[PDB]
């Protein structure tokens, strides 16, 4: 009973629900694909570039994004969004090798992430991440 | 730091006609101590860059750990790192030279001299040097600590001005680097026998030699020094 519980980000709907990550999802669902595949030793990222215009420079308006040297990230949805993800991962890493050398586990920077996107659901006063992220790379478990 | 503990002796380099020729020991002294034997204190960043590093050695390690970051963030979202976009030793002095700048004017330095050496993208062979002041200087010839006393004259020796960097081979620059190195460990007490040399050449490259060592040492007219002056026997 009500109406109005999709206005604002962090208010549960009766059902249980958080409607404005469902409109961030419909968001992504907008975006171009993105796929990425683990195969035994490694993993593959691979993106689709709409040619909006032949005046694009081709090879250019790189959507994978590097994060520290063996992280490779790629994003479907809001792209500036994807960049400051991004750029949050390549400081959380930053600051994990600075205290323990050991560059930073795939599963930690997961983590990371999920914790950064989850705390992006808790406040009305900040909107929700409006990219789904394809990431990962190889560490001492492989 | 306010006070240094485990310190690096000296570092040299000189130019020559096709790069930059650097060399540093591999001993830290724990002041009157030398307690570690075998650690490098060249550090190669890319494949056209070498610095040097005298000083402390937790400093040393605090700048190790800067370019091996600014190398892992030059690659963030740059898809020239390889080439036309990588770390120029230009580059590297400058964010160098200013780090120390700003860690003296705060009242905390690194307790360190360093040299940069490299060629530029355009073959130009960069030679440069900071310290924990931030005083920057280039001359065809470089050296900290006792170096800069005795290391320097002999390498000056070989190139005395700019005109003969070109007369100047690899060959005679890194014989001149080693007979200083020879001579350092003869005249310096916190100095090694073992030491690193790094070559970079506009046309081969980064040749990194470790594990080098001191040889052909004169000792034998120690044998007929007999007494402090008028002792006979």
């Amino acid at each position: 009973i009500g109406t109005g519980y999709d206005l604002s980000n962090s208010v549960f709907s009766p059902d249980g629900r958080n409607f404005q990550v469902e409109y961030a999802v419909k968001a992504v669902e907008n975006g171009t694909t993105s796929i990425g595949i683990k195969c035994n030793d490694g993993v593959v990222f691979a993106v689709e570039k709409l040619i909006t215009s032949k005046l694009l420079v081709p090879q250019k308006n790189v959507k994978i994004q590097v994060v520290d040297r063996h992280i490779g990230c790629v994003y479907s949805g809001l792209i500036p969004d994807g960049r400051h993800l991004v750029n949050r991962g390549r400081e959380e890493a930053a600051s994990f090798k600075k205290l323990y050398k050991t560059p930073i586990p795939i599963p930690a920077f997961a983590d990371r992430l999920g914790q950064y996107v989850q705390a992006h659901t808790l406040y009305n006063s900040v909107r929700p991440f409006g990219v789904s992220t394809i990431f990962g790379g190889v560490d001492k478990n492989g | 730091t306010q006070q240094p503990i485990v310190t690096g002796t000296s570092v040299i380099s000189m130019k020559y006609d096709n790069g930059v020729i650097i060399a540093a020991d591999n001993l830290g002294s724990y002041g009157s101590l030398l307690r570690f034997n075998g650690v490098e204190r060249l550090i190669p960043v890319g494949d056209n860059t070498v610095v040097g590093i005298s000083g402390d050695i937790s400093d040393m390690q605090h700048i190790e750990r800067l370019l091996k970051d600014l190398v892992t963030e030059n690659a963030y979202d740059n898809p020239l790192a390889d080439a036309e976009e990588a770390l120029e030793p230009s580059y590297i002095f400058e964010y160098l030279a200013t780090v120390m700048y700003q860690r003296r004017s705060k009242m905390n330095p690194l307790w360190n001299a360093i040299i940069v050496a490299g060629v530029q993208s355009n073959g130009d062979q960069f030679l440069r040097y900071v310290n924990l002041l931030g005083v920057t200087y280039s001359s065809p010839t470089l050296a900290t600590g006792f170096g800069a006393h005795m290391a320097n004259p002999l390498l000056r020796k070989v190139v005395d001005r700019e005109s003969d960097i070109p007369k100047t081979t690899v060959q005679v620059a890194e014989e001149a680097i080693v007979n200083a190195m020879r001579v350092l460990y003869y005249r310096d007490a916190r100095s090694s026998r073992n030491f690193s040399l790094a070559i970079i050449d506009k046309n081969t490259g980064l040749t990194f030699k470790k594990n080098l060592q001191v040889e052909n040492m004169k000792w034998d007219f120690a044998k007929d020094i007999k007494g402090y002056g008028t002792q006979k026997i």
